[PDB]
């Protein structure tokens, strides 16, 4: 895991591309054939 | 051994919740909100929702909800649905901000940890620290305007663009959020809440229900 410090607080990311793609990848999966 | 309250509402014997809000302003809006008022006796008992029916959509095994159950006090586990409001146009640049207060009769270091799981694969955590400070007889834990992720704030940006809102349901669906609230010393599980979604049925406002996780 990704490790940021940030305002106070410490961010784990747990991916390792870009943010907008990994929002895009929930999306594609949850509408992908969709009834 | 402090039961009453957290039979009554999200609270373990050693931590209780008087406010939780995500919000944007630039001028405010709530997307969810939970306000706690002080608890009577009188109160009804929450609605109980059995753990091992939301297991598959947080994380398993080793850093998991089952795992966390197993250990921490029971009494510390609540579910909240939350059916949020996602009509603004404020977003159409302004601050994205989650604040939370909660209150306690002992003095501790408390650590949040608020963590994003999509179909139950975690993915990405915040975690704030907050010390006490006293107030009447009690001591409070002020967590002010933490800024949102840059993920969530993407989520949100597009899960508002969608054209039908069963489309926004199939998205919310596999989405959740776990809040995990640790004594730093001890790191005893003060509180955990695991939050599911739905958008709000109404044009505005957001709602809430209150779940109590048991066995």
């Amino acid at each position: 895991p990704k490790t940021e410090w940030n305002a106070g607080s410490v961010i784990f990311t747990y991916f390792e591309g870009d943010i907008n793609s990994m929002v895009d990848e929930h999306f594609s999966r949850a509408l992908r054939n969709l009834k | 051994d402090l039961n009453w309250i957290s039979m009554r509402s999200i609270a373990s014997s050693k931590l209780w919740m008087l406010e939780f809000s995500a919000f944007l302003e630039r001028n405010k809006h709530l997307f969810v909100h939970i306000s706690q008022s002080s608890p009577s006796y009188s109160d009804p008992y929450l609605e109980t929702v059995d753990i091992r029916q939301i297991y598959d959509k947080f994380p398993e095994k080793k850093g998991g909800l089952k795992e966390l159950f197993e250990r921490g006090p029971s009494n510390a586990f609540f579910l909240v649905k939350f059916w949020a409001d996602l009509n603004t146009n404020i977003d159409d640049s302004a601050f994205y901000g989650v604040s939370s207060q909660y209150e306690s009769p002992e003095n501790m270091i408390i650590t949040c940890s608020t963590k994003v799981c999509s179909f139950g694969k975690q993915v990405v955590e915040k975690v704030e620290t907050e010390y006490a400070r006293y107030e009447n007889g009690h001591y409070l834990y002020r967590i002010h305007r933490s800024p949102l992720c840059e993920y969530m704030i993407n989520f949100i940006h597009k899960l508002k663009h969608l054209p039908e809102k069963y489309m926004m349901n199939s998205v919310l669906e596999n989405f959740t959020i776990l809040q995990v609230v640790t004594n730093r010393d001890t790191q005893e599980t003060l509180l955990c809440i695991a939050y599911v979604f739905e958008v709000s049925a109404s044009e505005h406002g957001a709602q809430h229900h209150i779940y109590r996780l048991v066995k």
